[PDB]
């Protein structure tokens, strides 16, 4: 009973542009799951990007992408989006979506990758 | 003592349809008997289909029934089931359920001690 | 006066709270994270278990043996605690450096990813408290202080559950992992408080010192602790693989479930051997008094384990309904075989703790090799034909002939 995450919408955009990412999660109880986005620069470590909760649309963003990126969810289509505005070359990384339960995320553990058991393969985002 | 096996199910289904057989086991310490399903073609020898270990943890299947068949057992009602899917024309046989004390891991009819009266399972291509 | 029964009463109290806290936390692990989280934390929880024996270089059984031996001599007692404190300090700091530097490889092997480096660096401080707590519990065992050891485990089990709940509700899965590691680690607070309140040893005795002749003797207890951590566990590992080959992995699961509840109810007796039997036999230097103490211990533990095993057999359906998921209710036949082998395994533990109390590496390797060999001969003979049931007969027949050989070897050692 492992959920499958398939990302889409990755490409090469110029500086200051915008690009939207999507990630479809396989299975039911998508409305009960906590979704998040992560990125990984070439030769770096998985770093937090954004995260949406299971109710009331509670969101959390990394300081480097606050005000620039926007995360949203759709429980009817079992997908989550990451609208990336005001792109700079520092955002060139492989972006991956992750799925977890609210019992995992806790209160202050929403940015730790070890608390998301299911991960996606990751799509490339490149900023000139 | 022993266990009495009463089979239930079968009939004239179509090719690709589904069917569920049920083997009711009546006796003392019925949870100790491993159960297996066997089928017999017209006048030919009895062939192995599926079986279950006496603890209900290991299920054994024949290569011809590997994907489409599923054996199970409810230890509360002491009844063994055989869920049949995608019935093919070679599945036309008399389906027996067998039992063996602390058994159910054999593909041979000789390794089973208690048998029941089969059910007529025939498909209509 | 001190006896095995009084120590068993205090041990039974601490074991009741220990298994109760483990059942409570374990059920919270399943409800919160399910089989997915339970599978990721499998290698981590085993690391916490081996850290309870390997954090302080496994000298705790030697600490108890030599503290009891030098319970009267204050000067040699300082050298026992002083050398033990230095070994625990040096080994745990070396372990902390290994965990903090190689946090990525350990996380790769324990979880499959590198997302748990910070947890491993937190284990470095956790295993420091595990080693120091186990040392303080070893000193209290050397003085046959059953109440001090029991009270430290009970208080440490209560704050360990509170710490797990605090860490899990705050950090979540990684917090629940830290809480699982903190349960054996937070016993250092009640153990230290119980050490200075009862005044068994002055705190200056814990100052790090080094006695060459005493460090080598504790090193022999380190070798014995390293042997048990691989010998019989690997034998059992080979047994589950042979079972999972001839049968299913779930058939291994019903054998693991019977053995799991066997380990819990046997801990009411086995945990008191380190509190009374090990220190008492270390003080005895004459074979006449050693024979009297060993026979007296067998006169008590044999009917005790037999009565406890029988009642577990009468309540075997109760255990499958609650402690197990009641998924394969046919394992009720695996009980009688395992519970008979539990009785004769407890009786052989008396001779095993006598080997520990005398620091005999020769008789230790002989005992571990015998159990390994007998377990492997009986497994290859019963598992491929009788399934998980045969794995219990292999466990029962191994310790049936092992207790007979332990009796015969003890008789040849006496005459």
């Amino acid at each position: 009973a492992q959920v499958q995450l398939v990302e889409s919408g990755g490409g090469l955009v110029q500086a200051g542009g915008s690009l939207g990412l999507s990630c479809a999660a396989s299975g039911r109880t998508f409305s009960n799951y906590v979704m998040a986005w992560f990125r990984q620069a070439p030769g770096k470590e998985r770093e937090f990007v954004a995260r949406i909760s299971e109710s009331r649309g509670t969101t959390d963003y990394a300081d480097s992408v606050k005000g620039r990126f926007t995360i949203s969810r759709d429980n009817a289509k079992n997908t989550i989006y990451l609208q990336m505005n005001s792109l700079n070359p520092g955002d060139t990384a492989v972006y991956s979506c992750a799925a977890t339960l609210p019992a995992w995320t806790g209160i202050i553990g929403g940015r730790r990758p070890g608390n998301y058991p299911y991960w996606g393969q990751g799509t490339q985002v490149t900023v000139s | 003592a022993q266990v009495q096996l009463v089979e239930s199910g079968g009939g004239l289904v179509q090719a690709g349809d589904s069917l569920t057989l049920s083997c009711a086991a009546s006796g003392r310490t019925a949870y100790r008997y491993g159960m297996g399903w066997f089928r017999q073609h017209p006048g030919k020898e009895r062939e192995f289909v599926a079986s279950i270990w006496w603890t209900g943890t290991t299920t054994y299947y024949a290569d011809s029934v590997k994907g489409r068949f599923t054996i199970s057992r409810d230890d509360v009602k002491n009844m063994v089931y055989l869920q049949m899917n995608s019935l093919k024309p070679e599945d036309t046989a008399v389906y027996y359920c067998a039992a063996k004390f602390y058994g159910g891991n054999s593909k041979r009819p000789g390794d089973y001690a208690y048998w029941g009266q089969g059910t007529q399972v025939t498909v209509s291509s | 006066m001190v006896s095995l029964a009084k120590a068993s009463l205090w041990t039974a109290a601490s074991t009741l709270v220990k298994i109760g806290a483990g059942l409570l936390v374990g059920k919270l692990l399943a409800v919160s994270f399910g089989p997915a989280g339970l599978g990721l934390a499998a290698n981590f929880r085993q690391l916490i278990t081996v850290l309870g024996v390997l954090a302080g270089a496994g000298i705790f059984n030697g600490v108890t043996k030599y503290v009891a031996q030098y319970h009267d001599n204050p000067q040699q007692l300082r050298r026992v605690v002083g050398t033990s404190s230095a070994m625990v300090l040096g080994f745990s700091t070396l372990m902390a450096l290994v965990f903090v530097l190689a946090a990525a490889p350990i996380s790769q092997g324990l979880f499959g990813n590198t997302d748990y480096q910070g947890l491993v660096r937190l284990v470095a401080l956790v295993q420091m408290g595990i080693a120091w707590g186990n040392l303080l519990l070893a000193l209290m065992k050397g003085f046959r202080d059953a109440a001090g050891n029991a009270l430290s485990l009970i208080v440490g089990s209560l704050i360990g559950v509170l710490a797990y709940y605090v860490s899990y509700r705050l950090g979540g899965y990684e917090g629940a992992l830290l809480g699982l590691a903190l349960i054996p680690a937070l016993v250092v607070i009640p153990a230290a408080i119980m050490l200075i309140k009862r005044g068994v040893i002055p705190l200056s005795y814990l100052k790090p010192s080094w006695d060459n002749g005493l460090a080598g003797q504790l090193s022999k207890f380190t070798l014995m602790a390293l042997i048990t951590s691989v010998t019989l566990p690997v034998a059992y590992i080979m047994m589950r693989k042979l079972l999972a080959a001839q049968y299913s992995w779930d058939e291994v699961g019903i054998w693991q479930g019977v053995s799991s509840i066997s380990d819990a109810y046997l801990q009411f007796i086995t945990a008191s051997f380190s509190v009374y039997l090990l220190p008492t036999l270390s003080r005895l230097t004459e074979k006449r008094d050693i024979t009297r103490e060993v026979v007296k211990s067998l006169k008590f533990v044999l009917p005790a384990v037999a009565a406890a095993s029988f009642t577990v057999w009468l309540l075997r359906d109760f255990a499958i309904w609650l402690l197990l998921s009641n998924k394969f209710t046919a394992m009720r036949d695996l009980f009688a075989w395992q519970l008979v082998g539990d009785v004769l395994k407890v009786g052989a533990y008396v001779f095993g703790y006598l080997v520990i109390a005398k620091a005999s590496l020769r008789f230790y390797i002989l005992a571990e090799v015998s159990q390994f060999t007998l377990l492997m001969v009986f497994a290859h003979w019963l598992i491929p034909a009788h399934g998980a049931l045969g794995a219990a007969q292999a466990y029962m027949a191994t310790y049936i002939v092992y207790f007979s050989l332990c009796c015969g070897v003890f008789l040849l050692w006496r005459r």
